[PDB]
């Protein structure tokens, strides 16, 4: 099953930290590269980095 | 029958700000869902008892 659909271009945030990926937000011009994923079992966490 | 949801008053829809809602917006729903990933759940307390 699919779980999620990486955006090829980075999201915009000018002075936020955190942004829940909607599905209606505002891109940049750079792409995005994702390299790896990591999972924590101890308390369900999902990383994915690049 | 009360229905309940989480809503934030920057991030949210204009019915919900005026109370007529029925529906949960996207940021109402994703933010409920996300809170009760947490662990949080409502309880109704009544006062004079």
């Amino acid at each position: 099953n699919i779980l999620y659909k990486i955006p090829e271009f980075i999201p915009e945030a000018k002075e936020l930290d955190f942004l829940v990926l909607l599905d209606t937000v505002t891109y940049t011009n750079t792409p995005m590269t994702p390299k790896g994923l990591f999972f924590n079992t101890l308390n369900n966490m999902l990383y994915i980095w690049g | 029958i009360v229905t309940i949801w989480v809503y934030d008053p920057e991030s949210a829809s204009t019915e919900e700000l005026i109370w007529t809602a029925k529906k949960p917006s996207l940021s109402s729903r994703v933010l409920t869902k996300q809170m009760n990933t947490l662990g949080q759940r409502p309880f109704i307390f009544t006062v004079e008892k």
